[PDB]
Parts: C-alpha cells; structure tokens; sequence
C-alpha cells in the first residue's frame, strides 16, 4: 500500500473536555489580564502601594 | 470569600511597603481584584456591586496591615459623581479607617462633608454607622476629642443640621456614644 494505495487526513482531533475549557477559560482570564494592563497604564491611574 | 480569607500575620516587623511585593497568595487575591474592579470599571454589571465588594476586600487587607494604612482609594469613592452604594461602602470603610487608625484630619473632612454634600442618605449612613462603629470612644480618649472636636461637634448639634430632624438625631446619637451623659473631661 506504501506506494499504489493512498488515504486521508484530517489530523485534528483535539477533543479533550477538561482541556478543552481550561483553555477557553485561561484565554478569558488573558483577555481579562490584558485590557486591565492596558487601561491601567491608560488612563487616570491610583495605586495600592506608592507607583506601581 | 477572598475578602475572608483574612491573613492578619504576614508582616512579622515591618513588610508593610512594597517589600516583598507582599507574599505569595495575597499578591494573587490582589492580581483577581484588581481584575474585578477595571472590569466594572469597564462592563459595569449592576450597581458596581462587585466594585462594592471589592472595596470592602480592600480595606480588609488594610487590616491585616499587606496594602498600607491609607485612605486615599477609598477617599477617591466617597467621591460625589459615583453611585450610592459605592460611596456608601467607602464611607463605612473609611469610618473603620478612622475608627483603628487615629487619621484626625479625615474625621474632620468626614464632618465636614456631614455638613457639605447634597445628598441625604449618605448624611442619614454615614451617621448611623459611625455611630455602629465609632472612633474616640468614651471614656478610652487617647485620640483627644476635648480640644475643639466636641466644640464643632455641639455646633453641628446646633447649626448646619436644620435641614433635617434625622441629621441631628443621629448627631444626639453621636453624643450618646461619645461622652453621654456628663461633661466631656474638658471643664
């Protein structure tokens, strides 16, 4: 078969339930990191300690 | 829940100020807070509710000394142009502040604006749970309400306080609490 015959490929599977909503929900917690990195150096800016 | 979960004895002689970036899951706790309040900041979801929690949760890491003694976020929500209900948790927060901490200058302002802001039920709040919760408590003076304070306080009995009745039961409330029935030890 190595070289008459041929086949198909879908080669992507990924269905792991567990893994699969941890990584919806690690890229939410991303999102979420990421816009308040980013407002935080934005705009009008107060502290918990002194300038972080 | 993470506002319970209450870590007093961290800063065993002085890791009060930025020192460790201060350590470990309380920086955690923190990183989730800080989330939750630029989030309503930006969704904002039903009365800042969350924003309400959150400031309750800061000013308990306040107490537990891991974010320092200041006043100055909560100062900036007891604000005028915010909602109620946050300005209504930074007033009992920053009642608590001047309650453990002895800050004279911020009790000042709070009276001060008992006398100045427009709104009522902050006036009717901000008396009740301070008299709840009290600082320069009778008869345990070591923060010195003789000098003027009882003198501004006796005024605000009297003036300022005609605009209500409650505002000034509340202020017969605060001289039931403070030093009620006698002199107050200045004459």
């Amino acid at each position: 078969x190595x070289x008459x015959x041929x086949x198909x490929x879908x080669x992507x599977x990924x269905x792991x339930y567990q893994v699969l909503r941890e990584k919806a929900a690690s890229q939410r917690r991303d999102v979420e990191r990421a816009l308040t990195r980013f407002m935080a150096k934005t705009g009008e800016t107060q502290s918990l300690f002194k300038d972080d | 829940a993470l506002a319970n979960s209450v870590t007093p004895a961290v800063s065993v002689n002085n890791e009060v100020r930025t020192l460790d970036n201060l350590n470990p899951d309380v920086r955690l706790i923190l990183e989730e807070i800080t989330r939750f309040l630029n989030m309503e900041k930006l969704l904002p979801s039903y009365r800042h509710t969350i924003t309400v929690s959150c400031l309750r949760a800061i000013r308990v890491l306040q107490k537990n000394g891991h974010v320092p003694s200041d006043p100055a976020l909560f100062k900036s929500y007891a604000e005028y142009g915010h909602f109620v209900d946050i300005r209504i948790a930074a007033l009992e927060a920053v009642v608590d502040y001047t309650k453990v901490d002895r800050s004279y200058e911020e009790l000042q302002w709070l009276l001060n604006m008992i006398q100045n802001d427009p709104v009522p039920y902050v006036r009717h709040k901000i008396l009740n749970m301070l008299t709840k919760n009290p600082p320069f408590t009778k008869n345990m003076e070591s923060p010195l309400c003789n000098e003027a304070l009882v003198d501004q306080l006796w005024k605000l009995m009297n003036s300022g306080t005609s605009h209500d009745w409650r505002l000034r039961c509340g202020a017969v409330d605060l001289y039931f609490t403070l030093f009620g029935l006698s002199r107050p030890s200045c004459l």
